[PDB]
């Protein structure tokens, strides 16, 4: 039910708005969720959501503690999260429940309570950067006998949405032009008020300056260190929007020194967050309370637009160091890698200057991961240059404990364009265009054919039918490709329609033995 | 005068206070408190944002909720 | 994408504050339609939402129109209005969207858009004062031979939401007091941001003023009158708040007079509204085109409302108003098309006021006879309590008129903190309002041929079922003569919901022939019920502990669920520790025992009073004060006697019951629940106490994805929707919230008779009859007097 409290726009609105004195928001909060929960989750029966309600709020005055995140979080964490053999990890009845909690809530203050709260034994160093997994021996050993195998990982942007909050908060201008970018779209402008009604893009740079200067803010309370006490000229949270607040007409930014390098780092956040909650395990105030509950909306608003966007200029903010990190986040813990066969889907780019680049931060991040692992003599140390790395990658033998790679770019596809006579040469000239970068990269290094291996059309049906991808694929596999991949039939506007659709595809496209489609829904 | 002078031994002073600038019918003792009530809630503005801060103002919600009771044992027209 | 058009909160907002001169708005509704249909279905996918709407707006491309409601409900008025034999009615294989739609759009702008664009035939004289039915000739025969029988219509108010919408306009500042009454509430709050979080009290006094300004503009175009010339200074619907619009500085107003002296008429309307889309057949101006599309959002707004508020205006509502509502119900034609109706009302403390309403409803229903019945009455004109009677003496029930048997309906309340026991406030209400009914029905003894049940109708989790126990049993002493319960429809928990309807069994006084209201527990099937429910619901702990006492008496009979029946036993006793704070052994036969007799009224003496005091006057309910106190006396055994007082008037345990516990969904399997609900069954098919059925339309359960897995269906046993072992039950016909605008029992009988012909498949002579057993089951057990 927590799914409310924690990720609602009405909340983010009552919190932010009403002033920071005032502690009697128990009434505001429940006519809050109580609007949360019927806009997300109409068939449920308002008798059970004020039974819930009243339930939970005896949980919480039962065990002597205040409402708010501390205390909610220290509710989840027990609930699904106990302490296994491999540390911390989840209930297996519970499991299927905790993933719908995932698609509202991020995992990452909950662990951070429930570490705080329920130490694991021998107090072992744990360090979170993957999410937890239920565990369950008669499958962990089906994994360590024999490695996963990933047919669909989207190299392109980031590793996973938890982590690119940390990197909006990193870049607040950047994300700020990347959403005014696509906010003149009629569907992002829609979609964001779907999720969000009343979201003008100065909100948005709004809600982000105020994460920003929370954290700064809380980042304090957790090192220990007295606060710079100009909090008390700040009545309203409104006032963290700009970035500078001013006490007795002096400039006075929130921004503190961080012990950490990284301050916007999954490390960082864990560790500030960690000490946090372990100052406040028997008291804390509701103002700061708030801040912390303002901080969790703020984040779960912005994790809720990031995955519905999907369905530049922050994605080559760093082009390189994210690759890196993926293929060891595949990886996983531990000596062994969990997945064996790993394909990364990227969308490839019309400029002929840009694949240089993107083919050898990947192959430049698929090396430094095997150099770390794999203790050979390479023939660079620094490769520098595509055919550099493909001289080190080709010296590596496959032992089948890590994680081999085999890149499939796939291709992107926009809405119909009118003219010249016949439906699609404006859409199809682009991907004439981005096929002939690669088509001609290839025979540049023939190398390349051993990673470069197949190629998909991954953004719609109705935009355009298959067999207009049929020449293309065609000349494509001339060129030696040697791999093909489609994916159909997720939105259709009739049940017969979507078959019809497989079958078009099917028919029409040279899909030779082995190839894969993608999402057959229908 | 006298006022200012305490205003400006630390005694705080409540801003004057005239019974013929008030409602006919509305008791001292109910303006006494809401004009108190101003000062002491301003105090929690500055005093605020730490572990005190609410061990002190749930007192004063206590005392105000507490004082509250005993209107209706005075502006009652005939106690019930 | 018909429907959202027409009832949307967002596009309200985005045509109120834009400007009547600019046009170009089909990507500000596109935008908002989109939106309010998220809002409204989130299960829509967008692909068949973009699609819908665009399919929509090449369609009125094609008919060469403009965007707007002069054309929105044009294709609905083609599409689902069609003309036959009785006028404009509704094709068969769309009623069941029909009243889907209904819920969000009044019905009296698609008779008028109908009326104009596809008239019926030879323009013969039409009269719209009822909602469109489909039109069957299986059906329509069985209603002029066997007239239906109606058993729950609330006669508080009018007979449906679509004029009260009139009312609100004729009464804009009552209709504001009442709403800002309720908004002082809390739960209107919740439900009126629920509905639309921008409205306020002073925004609902801006909407309506709106409305009726706009009212009055249309009118004057519909009239065909030129324009007063104060809408060049027209720029902004904002500008119809204030009714005093100022052009060059000289004074004006917005009200007119209208060709009949009732301007806010149901005949009224319709002639306007009629008059209005006759002028705009081929095109109209965008102002005023745009004008008429807020009035009807207006209009569908306030209906919104209004339906879920339901779930002061009425002192003025509540004279003479039910002679409409007789007419309204007996319909067109000489003889009614409702034989036995049993309307309801809510009785009052006051002996003048509840009086003052009984006198209006018989003298209403006189009204109603003295225009059929052209016969001479003792008194012409009785407009008293006495005369009304001594003429309704006179008349015979012959099968063509209407027959009226009145049911008061108590109102429980929450229950108030303290007084020694859970409900005292609100037992001491109950206790004065039935003294007033007994000693009035004392004083006119001729009532109890009219006066002939009670029901109690507010909630089921505020007051549980058997606190009615000793207040009906001395109604009984009273003459009433037939006792009805509202229980069942709400619950915490589907096996906690079965425990109420078996509470109102074992307890409430009720005898062979007596009905019950909107058994929905024994109803849903248990895996239906589960759709979309958290993996643990919450419940308070005594009603857990009455469950729990409850699930070992039903289960441990049955040779094969005794595991659920042995647990049950086990952890009651758990719980009865915990509740009672006890330190002693208490078993399951003891808990039965305690909880057998809370039936007992708290007051007797030697349960809650003392035992030694003087002896009461002879009441009618020193009956019930020495039989619970005798009873307890004897058999021997206080030991049971002993812990009810604690259940009842001490500090921690009180606090205990109503301090809540946490509760698997599926505590027990699927078929476990499915065991209780034929016990229940069983009992009740023993006593033979009928069931009322909520109108179908009503989608206030919101759990079935359509209409067709209704539950009254597995009652009347449906093939493919009968529960195997389910003991057939006695169920009558009523239409009391329906949860749409324009709703009547007619179109009920025909809701029903649709889902069996086209989703079961049944032949309309088979289809009929199983139709047929319920509206007759209203008249076996009718409560009208023989």
């Amino acid at each position: 039910m927590e799914r409310f409290l924690l990720n609602s726009t009405v909340l983010l609105y009552r919190l932010s708005t009403v002033s920071l004195d005032e502690v009697s928001l128990d009434e505001r909060v429940e006519s809050s969720v109580f609007l949360a929960q019927y806009e997300q989750a109409r068939s449920l029966p308002d008798h059970v959501a004020k039974s819930a309600w009243s339930y939970l709020v005896q949980q919480i005055k039962q065990r002597n503690m205040k409402l708010g995140p501390v205390a909610i979080l220290r509710l989840i964490a027990e609930k699904f999260i106990k302490n296994e053999k491999g540390g911390p990890k989840i209930d297996l009845p519970m499991f299927s429940e905790w993933q719908t909690l995932m698609s509202r809530v991020s995992c990452l203050p909950i662990i951070a309570c429930h570490q705080v709260f329920n130490p694991g034994p021998a107090s072992q160093e744990y360090s979170f950067r993957w999410p937890l997994y239920p565990y369950h021996p008669t499958v962990e050993d089906y994994i360590t006998r024999e490695c996963l195998h990933e047919t669909h990982q989207h190299l392109n942007g980031s590793t996973s949405a938890e982590e690119c909050w940390l990197d909006a908060l990193k870049h607040p201008e950047a994300c700020l032009r990347d959403f005014e970018k696509g906010w003149a779209s009629q569907e992002m402008k829609q979609l964001c008020a779907q999720i969000d009604p009343s979201l003008t893009p100065r909100i948005f740079k709004d809600r982000l300056q105020i994460a920003c200067n929370i954290r700064e803010i809380l980042c304090r309370v957790a090192q220990g260190v007295e606060l710079p006490e100009w909090i008390a000229s700040m009545q309203n949270p409104q006032q963290l929007a700009n970035s500078t607040i001013l006490h007795n007409g002096r400039e006075y930014g929130f921004a503190t020194v961080w012990p950490i390098d990284d301050k916007y780092s999954q490390e960082s956040e864990f560790c500030w967050l960690t000490g946090l909650l372990e100052k406040w395990r028997f008291n804390a105030p509701e103002g700061l309370e708030r801040l912390l509950w303002i901080y969790l909306l703020i984040q779960n608003q912005y994790l809720t637009l990031l995955v519905q966007r999907d369905d530049m200029t922050e994605l080559r903010e760093e082009t390189e160091k994210s690759y890196l990190s993926r293929f060891k986040h595949a990886h996983g813990a531990g000596v062994y890698s969990q997945v064996r066969y790993l394909e990364g889907r990227f969308a490839p780019k019309s400029d002929p200057n840009k694949m240089q680049k993107l083919l050898f931060s990947v192959l430049r991040g698929y090396w430094e991961y095997l150099s770390a692992h794999m203790s050979m003599e390479w023939v660079h140390e620094k490769p520098l240059t595509i055919s550099q790395v493909l001289d080190n990658l080709e010296l590596v033998e496959p032992h089948g404990k890590c994680v081999e790679l085999a890149l499939v770019p796939h291709f992107i596809k926009r809405k119909p364009k009118n003219g010249e006579a016949y439906p699609h040469a404006l859409l199809f000239k682009d991907l004439k265009n981005q096929a002939a970068i690669l088509m001609d990269m290839l025979k540049s290094e023939p190398r390349l054919t051993g990673w470069i291996r197949g190629v998909d059309a991954a953004a719609n049906e109705m935009h355009a039918p298959p067999e207009l991808f049929c020449p293309l694929f065609r000349v494509l596999a001339k060129s030696g490709i040697a791999h093909f991949t489609y994916h159909v039939g997720e939105d259709f506007p009739h049940l017969i329609s979507g078959i019809r659709s497989i079958d078009d595809a099917l028919r029409f496209l040279p899909l030779r033995n082995g190839d894969r489609l993608g999402h057959c829904t229908a | 005068s006298v006022v200012k002078s305490l205003n400006s031994v630390n005694i705080k002073c409540l801003p004057t206070i005239d019974p013929t600038k008030l409602p006919r019918h509305e008791p001292i003792l109910v303006t006494v408190t809401a004009r108190l009530n101003k000062m002491v809630s301003d105090k929690l503005k500055g005093y605020w944002a730490s572990n005190d801060y609410r061990k002190q103002k749930e007192q004063w919600q206590n005392h105000l909720a507490q004082l509250q009771r005993g209107l209706h044992l005075l502006t009652d027209k005939e106690y019930k | 994408m018909e429907r959202f058009l027409l009832n949307s909160t967002v596009l309200l907002y985005r045509l109120s504050t834009v400007s009547l001169d600019e046009v170009s708005l089909d990507e500000r509704v596109e935008s908002s339609v989109f939106l309010a249909q998220y809002e409204q279905a989130r299960s829509l996918p967008d692909h068949v939402a973009k699609s819908a709407w665009s399919y929509l707006v090449q369609q009125i491309k094609q008919r060469n129109m403009k965007l707007g409601p002069v054309a929105i409900l044009r294709l609905i008025a083609e599409k689902f209005i069609k003309n036959e034999k009785g006028g404009p009615k509704i094709d068969l294989p769309m009623f069941s969207e029909w009243q889907t739609l209904m819920s969000r759009v009044s019905c009296l702008p698609i008779i008028a858009c109908h009326q104009v664009f596809n008239p019926g035939p030879a323009s013969q004289e039409y009269s719209f004062r009822w909602p469109l039915y489909p039109y069957h000739p299986t059906v329509e025969d069985y209603i002029t031979r066997e007239c239906l029988h109606e058993t729950h219509q609330h006669l508080n108010g009018s007979t449906s939401a679509e004029e009260c919408w009139l009312d609100a306009l004729k009464h804009p500042e009552a209709c504001l007091r009442d709403f800002e009454k309720g908004w002082a509430s809390q739960e209107m709050k919740q439900l009126c941001a629920q509905i639309d979080p921008s409205l306020t009290p002073r925004i609902f006094k801006d909407r309506l003023q709106i409305a009726c300004n706009i009212r009055e503009i249309l009118c004057r175009v519909a009239q065909g009158v030129e324009l007063p010339e104060w809408i060049a200074s027209m720029q902004n619907p904002q500008q119809l708040a204030n009714s005093t619009i100022l052009h060059n500085g000289r004074e004006y107003g917005f009200a007119t007079v209208w060709p009949i002296d009732d301007k806010y008429s149901q005949e009224s309307e319709f002639c306007w509204l009629t008059g209005l889309l006759e002028k705009w057949r081929f095109n109209a101006p965008e102002g005023l085109e745009r004008l008429l599309w807020i009035y009807l959002l207006i209009q569908n707004q306030y209906l919104t409302l209004l339906v879920q508020r339901d779930d002061t205006e009425l002192r003025e509502e509540t004279e003479k108003s039910y002679l409409s509502r007789f007419k309204h119900a007996h319909g067109a034609g000489v003889y009614s098309q409702v034989r036995y109706l049993e309307g309801r009302f809510a009785p009052k403390s006051d002996p003048n006021k509840m009086q003052k309403l009984l006198f209006s409803v018989l003298r209403g229903y006189w009204e109603y006879l003295s225009a059929h019945m052209s016969m001479e009455w003792v008194h012409e004109k009785p407009l008293t309590i006495s005369q009304v009677l001594d003429n309704l003496e006179l008349v015979e029930p012959h099968g063509k008129c209407v027959e009226l048997a009145l049911v008061p309906h108590f109102i429980k309340r929450k229950p108030k903190n303290g007084e020694a026991y859970p409900h005292a406030l609100l037992f001491k209400d109950l206790k004065n309002q039935a003294a007033i009914l007994m000693d009035m029905l004392k004083s006119e003894p001729r009532l109890t041929g009219w006066i002939r049940g009670v029901d109690a109708a507010a909630n089921e989790m505020h007051a549980p079922p058997e606190l009615f126990c000793p207040l009906f049993r001395v109604l009984a002493k009273s003459g009433i003569a037939h006792f009805t319960y509202h229980v069942g429809e709400d619950f915490p928990h589907l096996i906690s919901g079965i425990r109420s309807i078996d509470d109102a069994l074992r307890f409430l006084p009720l005898r062979n022939g007596d009905r019950l209201g909107h058994c929905t527990a024994i109803g849903i099937t248990p895996s239906i019920w589960k759709r979309s429910l958290p993996l643990s619901l919450s419940m308070t702990k005594e009603t857990r502990l009455l469950d729990l006492v409850f699930i070992w008496r039903e289960l441990r009979s049955h040779p094969e669920l005794l595991r659920y029946a042995s647990d049950a036993a086990i952890e009651a006793v758990r719980l009865a520790h915990k509740v009672f704070s006890l330190e002693e052994e208490v078993s399951i036969t003891t808990l039965d025992q305690v909880f057998e007799m809370r039936g007992l009224l708290a007051e007797s003496e030697g349960l809650l009073s003392e035992l030694n005091e003087p002896l009461k006057p002879k009441s009618l309910w020193l009956e019930e004060y020495e039989r619970a106190r005798e009873l307890v006396k004897t058999t021997g055994m206080k030991r049971p006697l002993k812990l009810y007082k604690q259940w009842l008037t001490s500090d921690n345990v009180r606090k205990q019951r109503a301090e809540y516990v946490e509760v698997a969904l599926e505590y027990l399997p699927d078929e476990a629940v499915v065991a209780l609900q034929q016990a229940v069954m069983a009992k009740m098919a023993d006593r033979n106490i009928a069931i009322e059925c909520p109108p179908t339309s009503n989608t206030r359960i919101s759990q079935y994805r359509n209409v067709s897995e209704h539950h009254i269906f597995r009652w009347m046993g449906l093939p493919g929707e009968a529960i195997e072992g389910d003991v057939p039950m006695s169920i009558c016909l009523g239409s009391d919230d329906p949860g749409i605008f324009a709703a009547d029992l007619k179109s009920e009988f025909y809701h029903l008779f649709v889902v069996l012909t086209r989703k079961f498949g049944l032949s309309p002579a088979d289809a009929l009859r199983k139709v047929a057993e319920v509206n007759e089951n209203g008249r076996i057990y009718r409560f009208h007097d023989v």
